[PDB]
């Protein structure tokens, strides 16, 4: 029926390591700088967002605008009318990124302190760089199941596929708006590859780079992509017991898919 | 009006192993949508208003090695069960419009003659008429055989309602829930790997009559997502609600057509 009504919703963005966009100290003068900042529970316009039909990210009335179309400026509030109409302007992309459309820089958080000031850098798909539009402020834990039914599984430093005794020496991840999946119970690891290449490298390793190769989507075919390098999660020969989760392009055999049990 | 012949896609519940399932559901799959309209990555089904007859069901022919075979007509549109043929008999559920009485008149028409329920298939009619709720149903390959043989002899009069019904259930939940979600497909894929029999948990419920909402949610969602939250549930019946699309496209298979796209182009 009809073409599709599209909405504006008022939901939080919540992205790097679990904190919410924020507009600083709650204050809506033109230039105030929006930072990182844990996520509240309440309704204090300075943490809500209203995703508008013209692609404007507005908090209380103004706009989200970045200062200027270069690497490394900030963000800012801004009254809409006043600013410089396509730097008002963002596009939220299925991917976790806020570009925008001025080459691809993006929406970005440099440090994942508390506090931080937003920047818009160069789109490298870092975790730095992967946002959700969600009133949900806690990560989704997931158990991930793939190859011949075994669970993945981190043990401190690793990760590999093994069999699923539903309480073990935890195959539980925690999925991140920022775009990172974490081991449950040491939720400042990530997973980790340093990628652009290939092979096992994909370990644990903290999220505190915040790296491309730290960033993953679970896509619709089955496959958890690493959005720069283009390269899927792998086991290694199809084979369990080698311990190894590699990096490598798509064929789209079983080794390669994977699935969100909750 | 039809000529042409409808697709057919056959699995066979005799040697079942997880590939043989996984296959016949991406058949089934590829089968109900034509590539043309993805948004937010999940495929999205025809339109029922755009579609000639000839291009709107597709056949699925079931049996077991044990003897029996049944042959069920999906709906390309909402990926879901309009009846069967068994031997020289063909039944289907009572269609609930006018549009689709007429189109139900082009699916087997080679039989001695047809039969149309008196009940729907909606799962809120067929639970009441098996006395026992789809949770109270088990599922696995196991359940699929006995399923075949109790459709296969409903033609001849072993009949009984209450496990016609039951019946139904197992076979709508197995095919069409599994092609619509790829967590369901998995599900079954557990059952068969380890020869469970298991009553489907709260998670697998909660998406299935979740299917037209979050559709609708994925469709007027914005870019990102959202409107209102669709809530859910976990394997242990919990807590959460969804307010984007992310985590949904691992999940969904195929969407049914709620809106067209904003000009034919778009996600
Ligand atoms: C995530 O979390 C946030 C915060 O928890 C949620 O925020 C709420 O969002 C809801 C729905 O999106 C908001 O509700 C609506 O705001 C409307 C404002 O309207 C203007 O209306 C008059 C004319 O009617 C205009 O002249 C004037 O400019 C008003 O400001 C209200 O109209 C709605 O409510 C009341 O509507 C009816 C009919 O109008 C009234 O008669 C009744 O009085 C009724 O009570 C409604 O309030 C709500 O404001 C938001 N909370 C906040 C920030 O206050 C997000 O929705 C949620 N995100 C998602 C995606 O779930
Ligand atoms: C993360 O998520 C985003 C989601 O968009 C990805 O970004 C876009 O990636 C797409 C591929 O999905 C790029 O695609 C190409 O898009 C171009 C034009 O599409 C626009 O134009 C039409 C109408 O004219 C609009 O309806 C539509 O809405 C877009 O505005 C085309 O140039 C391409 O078409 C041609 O490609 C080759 C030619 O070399 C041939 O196949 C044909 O000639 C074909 O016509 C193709 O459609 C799109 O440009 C990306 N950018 C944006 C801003 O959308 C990210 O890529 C993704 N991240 C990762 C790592 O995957
Ligand atoms: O910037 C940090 C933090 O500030 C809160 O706002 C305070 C403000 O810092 C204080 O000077 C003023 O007296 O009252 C405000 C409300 O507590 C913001 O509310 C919060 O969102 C953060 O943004
Ligand atoms: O080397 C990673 C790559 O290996 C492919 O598989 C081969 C494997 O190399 C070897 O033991 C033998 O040839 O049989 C395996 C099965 O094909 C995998 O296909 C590929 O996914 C990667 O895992």
């Amino acid at each position: 029926a009809d073409v599709c009504m599209d909405p504006e919703p008022i939901v939080r963005i919540v992205g790097r390591n679990g904190l919410c966009v924020d507009v600083r100290d709650g204050r809506f003068h033109n230039g105030n700088a929006i930072q990182l900042w844990p996520c509240k529970s309440n309704t204090d316009a300075n943490q809500l967002w209203t995703l508008k039909r013209d692609n404007t990210i507005r908090s209380n009335g103004k706009c989200l605008t970045t200062y200027g179309y270069s690497p490394g400026v900030y963000v800012m509030i801004y009254d809409c009318n006043t600013a410089a109409t396509d730097a008002t302007r963002w596009q939220i992309w299925d991917n976790g990124t806020i570009i925008n459309p001025r080459s691809s820089l993006v929406l970005a958080a440099t440090s994942g302190n508390s506090g931080t000031t937003l920047t818009v850098q160069t789109n490298i798909y870092a975790v730095s760089q992967g946002w959700l539009p969600t009133n949900n402020t806690q990560p989704f834990v997931t158990t991930i199941v793939g190859l011949y039914g075994l669970c993945l599984q981190a043990n401190s430093g690793q990760v590999w596929i093994e069999d699923c005794s539903s309480e073990k020496a935890e195959q539980q991840w925690a999925l991140y708006a920022d775009g990172s999946i974490r081991p449950q119970q040491n939720r400042d690891n990530c997973l980790t590859s340093d990628s652009n290449i290939r092979e096992t490298v994909v370990k644990i390793l903290s999220c505190g780079p915040a790296s491309s190769g730290q960033r993953w989507m679970f896509k619709n075919d089955g496959t958890i992509l690493n959005l720069y390098s283009g390269l899927v999660l792998d086991v290694r020969a199809s084979d369990p017991s080698l311990k190894q989760i590699i990096l490598y392009p798509l064929h789209g055999d079983p080794n390669q898919i994977w699935l969100p049990l909750f | 009006i039809f000529p042409k012949q409808y697709p057919i896609i056959n699995f066979t519940t005799a040697g079942a192993t997880v590939q043989s399932y996984t296959n016949f559901i991406r058949a089934v799959r590829g089968r109900l949508t034509t590539g043309a309209d993805v948004r937010h990555e999940i495929p999205v089904l025809p339109n029922r208003v755009g579609l000639p007859i000839n291009q709107r069901f597709i056949l699925v022919e079931l049996s077991n090695h044990a003897e029996l075979s049944v042959t069920l007509a999906l709906d390309v549109t909402n990926a879901y069960v309009v009846g069967y043929r068994a031997g020289n008999s063909a039944y289907f559920f009572h269609p609930d419009n006018q549009e689709d009485a007429e189109a139900i008149t082009h699916l087997f028409t080679d039989v001695q003659n047809r039969y149309t329920f008196a009940f729907g298939g909606n799962y809120d009619r067929l639970e009441q008429l098996a006395g026992n709720l789809r949770e109270n149903i088990e599922l696995g390959n196991g359940p699929l055989e006995e399923a075949i043989s109790a459709l296969y002899y409903y033609s001849t009069g072993g009949t009984q309602l209450p496990t016609l019904a039951r019946s139904f259930i197992i076979c709508i939940q197995m095919i069409s829930e599994a092609a619509r979600f790829q967590y369901i497909e998995g599900e079954m894929r557990t059952r068969i790997r380890y020869n469970r029999r298991s009553a489907p948990d709260p998670s697998v419920i909660t998406l299935e009559n979740s299917w037209g909402r979050l559709s609708t949610a994925i469709q007027e969602s914005n870019q990102g997502a959202f409107a209102s939250p669709i809530q859910l549930q976990r394997r242990n019946g919990s807590k959460f609600s969804v307010y984007d699309v992310s985590i949904l496209i691992p999940i969904i298979a195929l969407m049914v057509y709620r809106c067209a796209p904003p000009p034919s182009s778009q996600f």
